[PDB]
RNA sequence: CCAACC
RNA sequence: CGAGUGGCUUGCUACCUCGAUGUCGGUUCCCUCCAUCCUGCCCGUGCAGAAGCGGGCAAGGGUGAGGUUGUUCGCCUAUUAAAGGAGGUCGUGAGCUGGGUUUAGACCGUCGUGAGACAGGUCGGCUGCUAUCUACUGGGUGUGUAGGUGUCUGACAAGAACGACCGUAUAGUACGAGAGGAACUACGGUUGGUGGCCACUGGUGUACCGGUUGUUCGAGAGAGCACGUGCCGGGUAGCCACGCCACACGGGGUAAGAGCUGAACGCAUCUAAGCUCGAAACCCACUUGGAAAAGAGACACCGCCGAGGUCCCGCGUACAAGACGCGGUCGAUAGACUCGGGGUGUGCGCGUCGAGGUAACGAGACGUUAAGCCCACGAGCACUAACAGACCAA
RNA sequence: GGUCUUAAGGUAGCGUAGUACCUUGCCGCAUCAGUAGCGGCUUGCAUGAAUGGAUUAACCAGAGCUUCACUGUCCCAACGUUGGGCCCGGUGAACUGUACAUUCCAGUGCGGAGUCUGGAGACACCCAGGGGGAAGCGAAGACCCUAUGGA
RNA sequence: GCGAAAGCCAAGGCCUGUCGGGAGCAACCAACGUUAGGGAAUUCGGCAAGUUAGUCCCGUACCUUCGGAAGAAGGGAUGCC
RNA sequence: GUGGAAGUCUGUUAGAGUUGGUGUCCUACAAUACCCUCUCGUGAUCUAUGUGUAGGGGUGAAAGGCCCAUCGAGUCCGGCA
C-alpha cells in the first residue's frame, strides 16, 4: 500500500472489539483479519491505524449484527509516530465500514480521524468532520 | 501439524564468544576507484541526541520538509598514520613484506608499542618499490593509532592501534600518496576521509552482558501457561532428538552474550564538525562533555560510551550520496529526565 | 510549541499529542504532565507548573 | 488413528 | 493389463528386549528428505489479454491465526504469495502437559444364575533421582610451536542474513468488438527473519520525593511495624520493546530451457568435439570465528642487565571463579566538597486567615517558599585515597 | 403375521440420554467459524416404572455449556524484590562403579555399537551450564503367557 | 473493630524455627512486586492469577414445597473539623 | 412489636477437615511434611481419659475400609531345612 506517512505500533489484534465510527447502524466491531497481513507462529494477527480489516458486527441494528464486513482503522489508543518525532494517540479504537471500493458504507463519520488515514482513503476522508 | 517457524537467532555471528580485540578489525575494504586515500578512520562513542533535518531524499513525498532524526555523537579527533606496511602476493595469500616508519611520534604512543629508535625508511621504501616493479605487491595499508588524550571524557591515554588499507588510483600513485602522509607525522582527520552525507560502515565491540540464558541470548520463547509453573520458566524444551545421540551446536544454549565485534553497514554521516554544538546539558550520562572534532552518525552505533568505533566508506551502499544535509536543529536538552 | 498543560516549551522532536473524543487536541511535553492530568489535577493548582507560576 | 488383553 | 520405487498406513513374522528401552495427542527446540503448496527460471495449451489448466529445473527461504473435538485426521471461518507432505525410537516425559489411554472407588447400557465382563459410554483418580562418562554452549590454566611489544595473514569454519508482499509511475496503455486488462524498468512502503542501540515513545525502577490509613514512641517534630515498599501518586540512572537504527548491487559457472557453429549421415540436426545465453538454486561478493593450520605462519620495532612482565594500589567500556580493560603524581582513577544537570512538588518554624465556640480549642487556607528533601550522571577541584614497596626476566 | 418360543409382549412417562453402535443423526439457537452446549424431532444398536418412572423448590470444594466484569493465560516478553545459585572459612554424606573409555559419520553384528570394520576428527587439564546419548540410575515387568504355582 | 478477626503495642519470653564471610550479587530455580496496547486470542478446561469486598440507604426477577430464591441483580453513600 | 427456633447462614473464635494448585518437597524437616486456596464449625458435632469387642474373628453411614508404617484374612514363634 501507499506509505502511511507515520510509524504505527499496532494496538489491535484478531478478536479485539472496537467502535464503529459511522452511521451504518453498526455500533461495535470485532476484528477478524487484517488485509495483506501474515504473521508468525503463535503470533496473534495485529492491526493498527491505517490498516484495512475484515470485521464482524457484534453490536448494532438487527440487520447489521453478525454481518462480516470490511473496515478501515481510523483511531487507536496505542501511539503512532509522525515524521517530526511527535507521538499521536486517540481516546479510543475505531474503524469505519468500507465497501469493495473502499468507500464508506455510511453517510457520516463520528469523531476525529488521523490525517494519515485520509491520505490512503480519500473518499473515507471526504466524509470526515475532524481530521487530526 | 507442527507449524513451521524460522529458528531462534542467527547462525552467522558465531561462535558467540568474547571478542579478542576490543579494537574492531575490518575484514573488508572499499574498492579502488577515486583518487588515492585512507579507507577509514576512528573515534570514541559519546552518546545520543536528536537533530531536525530537511528531508534530502529526492524520491520522498516529504522532500524538503522537517524531519527529526536520532543521532549518535562520536568524538573523532585527529589520528596519526604512523607507518606504511606493504603486503606481497604469495602462493599462500597476502603477507607483510616491510614497513616504512617515521620519526615524529605522539608523546604517549610508548604506552602500547616499543617506539622505533633506529629505522631505515629508505631501505624499506626501496624494497617496496622493487616489489612493485616485480609485480608481487599486494594492497598497501597504514599503521594508524588514536589520540585518547585529545578526548577528556575517555580516561585512557594509551593509544589504540589499527591497520587501515589505502586504496585509490594506480598503485604507484597511492603508494606515493601513502608515503607522503606517513612522513609528515601521519596526522590526518575525519574531514580528510569523509564528507557529511556519505554512507559509512561502523564496526565496534558490542556492550557486554556476561552470561545470559537462551531467551535473551537467542530469543527462544519462555515456557507458556501451565508449562511456566512446574519448575521450568526459561529453559528450552529439549537439547535434540534421541538420534543423533549428541547435542548439535545449533541448539540455543546459555553463554557469553555481548562484547562481540559487529560491523553495522550503511550508517549515514549526518554531520562532521568540531566544538560543542552536539553536547547535551548536564553532560552525556556516564561520559562527559563534547567540545572538539565530532561526527554525528545517523541512528545507533555498536558499543557502550567510550568504546572505540571505526569508520569505513560503505562497501555496499544501497543509496546514492546526498551530501551535506541541512541541519536546522540539534537538541542539547539534558539526557537525564 | 508550548505544553497545553504546564506551559513550558516542548523540546522539538519530543512529547505526545492526545486526541480527545470530541476532536480536541492536547499537546503534552511529558508523561508527568499527562499523568497529573489523568489524575484530574488542573495545572494552575500545581505550583511547579509554569502556568501556575 | 492411537495409547494390550476380548 | 503389464513393469516398478518407497518404507508414511495396514497386515504378516516372532529375530532383539519381559533382573522394564514409560505408551496417544499436544507442546518446546534442533537437523533432515522431495514425490514442490508459495517464491525464481522455463515448456505446452482447447496460449488474444487477464487468468486458468498441464508439464520441466529447483529444497535458498517461507508455509501463519482461529471455532467443535483429547483427538491424529478431518469439518468449518477469516486472512495469505502459499497457508505442501514426510524422516529423525510414529525425534523430543533423567524437558513440559496429563485431555485421552492405563490399576484400586462409582454409575448406565448390554452380557452373565452368580462372582464378574465389555479398544462401549461416564464422574474421580500418584509422574522418583544431588550427572560419573560422553555430547554440545560459553569461560579458564598449562604444554607444544621457541626474550618482548604492537600489527596482520587465512588454511579451515558458520550464515538466510536476508525471504516475501502491497502500492505508485509504466497505463486504463499493449491485447481485445467489448467486457476485461498486462510487462520491462524506476520508485515508496509493509511483513517475516537477522544483528545492534536508548536521543524519541513505552515498561520497570522495594534509588529517591510526596500523599495517606491502623498502631506504638505523651503531643509536635521525627520515626518503627503492617513481608520483606502498609497502601496510593510521580519517577533519575540503568536495563528493556511496545521504541529507534542497519541488513545490495554486481560478478563467475550451471539446471530446465532458448539458440549458434557443426559432423557422423554431402542434406538436416542446440551436441557427438566447440560455443553464446539462462534459475530465489551453486561459487564469489558481505558478516562472524580463526596460529595448535605439526608445512604449528608473516612484518616492524624493543630487548638479552635488562625490553617487557608480576605482585601491589585506585577503578570499570569487563566480569559467576578465572579472564578482560583503564588509571597510578610524567596522574583527575575513586571518594569528599562546590557548581551544573536531574527527581519530587512547596519543608520545620513562625505570622495572617479559618466554619464555629464565652473561652479553651480548631480540620484546613495563604505567605515566608521555583521551597525542603534527594540523585547509581557531568564539570571543577589533588582535600583524602592511587602510597610505600617487593619480585621475575633471554 | 392381519400366532411362535418361553408366562407376558412394554402401558404412564422419558428418550441420540452419565444408556444410541450407527453419530459430528436431522431442524433450530449461539459463534466469523461450535464433533461442545441448550431446545425440538426420535423408528430407543441395547429407555421405562420401589432392578422404581417422571418431576422438582432448596442444597453442593459434584459433571458439562453460555454471558457480563477483570486480568501477563496468551500476543511477547521486560524490569524489579527476597532466598538460593557463584567465590571464601568450617563441617561434610549418599546414589553409582566388569573392564577400557577424546569421540563423530557410515557400515557390520542376536536386526537399536564410545569398544567390531572403514573413514573422519582428536594437545592435556580445569570452571559454569542446560540435560542429546550411555537402549542412564532406582524396582528379578504390576501387562501378556507358561507352572498338573498361591490366595 | 461486630469480634476470642487482622494489624500495632504491654506484662512476660526470646535473638537457638542456631554455620558464617564475599561479589549491584551473571545464567538458572523457589517465593513475590510492577507491566503499555489488545483482553481468554492461551488451555482439554480461565488451570494459575485476578476481579468483587466492610457498613448504611434505595432497589431486587424467573421459580417455589410459600420456608425460600436474596447479599439475586442494579444504583448511591462512606474521611476530617 | 415481642419472642428466639434451626442436623439454618457468615465466620482461619476454639476446634475439626482437606477442593484445587496436579505449586514446594520427593537421598525430605517428614517412610504421608510445607504454603496459599478451600469445607465444617449447637450437632447423626468435635475432643481427653477410662473401658469393652481378637484373627476366618472383631469393627465397618460399605471404601474390602480399619484392627500399632503390616490386611481380599494382623503379629510373633513354631510346624520348617
Ligand atoms: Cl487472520
Ligand atoms: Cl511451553
Ligand atoms: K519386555
Ligand atoms: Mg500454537
Ligand atoms: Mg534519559
Ligand atoms: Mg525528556
Ligand atoms: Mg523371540
Ligand atoms: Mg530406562
Ligand atoms: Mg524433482
Ligand atoms: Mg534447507
Ligand atoms: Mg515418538
Ligand atoms: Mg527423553
Ligand atoms: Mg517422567
Ligand atoms: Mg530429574
Ligand atoms: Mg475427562
Ligand atoms: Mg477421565
Ligand atoms: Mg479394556
Ligand atoms: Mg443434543
Ligand atoms: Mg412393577
Ligand atoms: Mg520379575
Ligand atoms: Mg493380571
Ligand atoms: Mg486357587
Ligand atoms: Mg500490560
Ligand atoms: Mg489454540
Ligand atoms: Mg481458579
Ligand atoms: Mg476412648
Ligand atoms: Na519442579
Ligand atoms: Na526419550
Ligand atoms: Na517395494
Ligand atoms: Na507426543
Ligand atoms: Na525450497
Ligand atoms: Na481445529
Ligand atoms: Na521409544
Ligand atoms: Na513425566
Ligand atoms: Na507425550
Ligand atoms: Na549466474
Ligand atoms: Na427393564
Ligand atoms: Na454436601
Ligand atoms: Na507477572
Ligand atoms: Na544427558
Ligand atoms: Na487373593
Ligand atoms: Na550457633
Ligand atoms: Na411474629
Ligand atoms: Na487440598
Ligand atoms: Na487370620
Ligand atoms: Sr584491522
Ligand atoms: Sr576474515
Ligand atoms: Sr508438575
Ligand atoms: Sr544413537
Ligand atoms: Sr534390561
Ligand atoms: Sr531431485
Ligand atoms: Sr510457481
Ligand atoms: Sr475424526
Ligand atoms: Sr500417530
Ligand atoms: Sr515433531
Ligand atoms: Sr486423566
Ligand atoms: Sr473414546
Ligand atoms: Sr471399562
Ligand atoms: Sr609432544
Ligand atoms: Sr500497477
Ligand atoms: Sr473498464
Ligand atoms: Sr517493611
Ligand atoms: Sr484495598
Ligand atoms: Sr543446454
Ligand atoms: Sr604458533
Ligand atoms: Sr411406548
Ligand atoms: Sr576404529
Ligand atoms: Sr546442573
Ligand atoms: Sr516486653
Ligand atoms: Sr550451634
Ligand atoms: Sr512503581
Ligand atoms: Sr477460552
Ligand atoms: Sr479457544
Ligand atoms: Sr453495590
Ligand atoms: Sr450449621
Ligand atoms: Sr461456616
Ligand atoms: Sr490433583
Ligand atoms: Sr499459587
Ligand atoms: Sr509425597
Ligand atoms: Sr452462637
Ligand atoms: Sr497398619
Ligand atoms: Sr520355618
Amino acid at each position: 500500500m501507499e506509505a502511511l506517512g507515520a510509524d504505527v505500533t499496532q494496538g489491535l489484534e484478531k478478536g479485539s472489539l472496537i467502535t464503529c465510527a459511522d452511521n451504518t447502524g453498526a455500533r461495535e466491531l470485532k476484528v477478524i483479519s487484517v488485509h495483506g497481513y501474515s504473521g508468525t507462529k503463535n503470533r496473534l494477527p495485529k492491526a493498527g491505524l491505517g490498516d484495512k480489516i475484515t470485521v464482524s458486527v457484534t453490536k448494532g441494528t438487527p440487520e447489521m449484527r453478525r454481518q462480516v464486513l470490511e473496515a478501515v482503522v481510523v483511531r487507536q489508543r496505542k501511539p503512532i509516530r509522525r515524521p517530526d518525532g511527535t507521538r499521536v494517540k486517540f481516546e479510543d479504537n475505531a474503524a469505519v465500514i468500507v465497501d469493495e471500493n473502499e468507500d464508506p458504507r455510511g453517510t457520516e463519520l463520528k469523531g476525529p480521524i488521523a490525517r494519515e488515514v485520509a491520505q490512503r482513503f480519500g473518499s473515507v476522508a471526504s466524509a470526515a468532520t475532524m481530521i487530526v | 501439524p507442527q507449524p513451521s517457524r524460522p529458528r531462534k537467532g542467527s547462525l552467522g555471528f558465531g561462535p558467540r564468544k568474547r571478542s579478542t580485540s576490543e579494537t574492531p578489525r575490518f575484514n573488508s575494504w572499499p574498492s579502488d576507484d577515486g583518487q588515492p586515500g585512507v579507507q577509514g578512520f576512528a573515534g570514541y562513542k559519546a552518546g545520543m541526541t536528536h537533530v531536525v533535518l530537511v528531508n534530502d531524499e529526492p524520491n520522498s513525498p516529504r522532500e524538503g520538509m522537517e524531519e527529526t532524526v536520532p543521532v549518535t555523537v562520536i568524538e573523532t579527533p585527529p589520528m596519526r598514520a604512523v607507518a606504511l606496511r606493504a603486503y606481497e602476493d604469495t602462493p599462500y595469500g597476502q603477507r607483510p613484506l616491510t614497513e616504512v616508519w617515521t620519526d615524529e611520534f605522539h608523546s604517549e604512543l610508548d604506552r602500547t608499542l616499543d617506539v622505533p629508535e633506529d629505522h631505515d625508511p629508505d631501505a624499506a621504501e626501496e624494497q617496496i618499490r622493487d616489489a612493485h616493479e616485480a609485480g608481487d605487491l599486494g594492497d598497501l595499508r597504514l599503521i594508524t593509532h588514536t589520540v585518547p588524550d585529545a578526548v577528556p571524557s575517555v580516561p585512557k591515554k594509551k593509544p589504540d592501534v589499527m591497520e587501515t588499507r589505502v586504496g585509490g588510483g594506480s598503485v604507484s600513485d597511492r603508494l606515493d600518496h601513502a608515503l607522503d602522509i606517513v612522513e609528515d607525522g601521519g596526522e590526518h582527520a575525519m574531514n580528510d576521509i569523509f564528507r557529511a552525507g556519505e554512507y559509512a560502515d561502523v564496526a565496534g565491540v558490542t556492550k557486554g552482558k556476561g552470561t545470559q540464558g537462551p531467551v535473551k541470548r537467542w530469543g527462544v520463547q519462555k515456557r507458556k501457561g501451565k508449562h511456566a509453573r512446574q519448575g521450568w520458566r526459561r529453559r528450552i524444551g529439549n537439547l535434540g532428538p534421541w538420534n543423533p545421540s549428541r547435542v548439535r551446536s545449533t541448539v540455543p544454549q546459555q553463554g557469553q552474550t555481548g562484547y562481540h565485534q559487529r560491523t553495522e553497514l550503511n550508517k549515514r554521516l549526518i554531520d562532521i564538525g568540531e566544538g560543542d554544538e552536539p553536547t547535551v546539558d548536564g553532560g552525556f550520562v556516564n561520559y562527559g562533555e563534547v567540545d572538539g572534532p565530532y561526527t554525528l552518525v545517523k541512528g545507533s552505533v555498536p558499543g557502550p560510551d567510550k568504546r572505540l568505533v571505526r569508520f569505513r566508506p560503505a562497501v555496499r551502499p544501497n543509496d546514492q550520496p546526498r551530501l551535506d544535509p541541512e541541519v536546522r536543529y540539534v537538541s542539547n536538552e539534558s539526557n537525564q529526565g | 510549541r508550548e505544553c497545553d498543560y504546564c506551559g513550558t516549551d516542548i523540546e522539538p522532536g519530543t512529547g505526545t499529542m492526545f486526541v480527545h473524543k470530541d476532536g480536541a487536541t492536547t499537546h503534552f511535553c511529558s508523561s508527568k504532565c499527562e499523568n497529573n492530568a489523568d489524575l484530574g489535577r488542573e495545572a494552575r493548582n500545581l505550583e511547579w507548573t509554569d502556568t501556575a507560576r
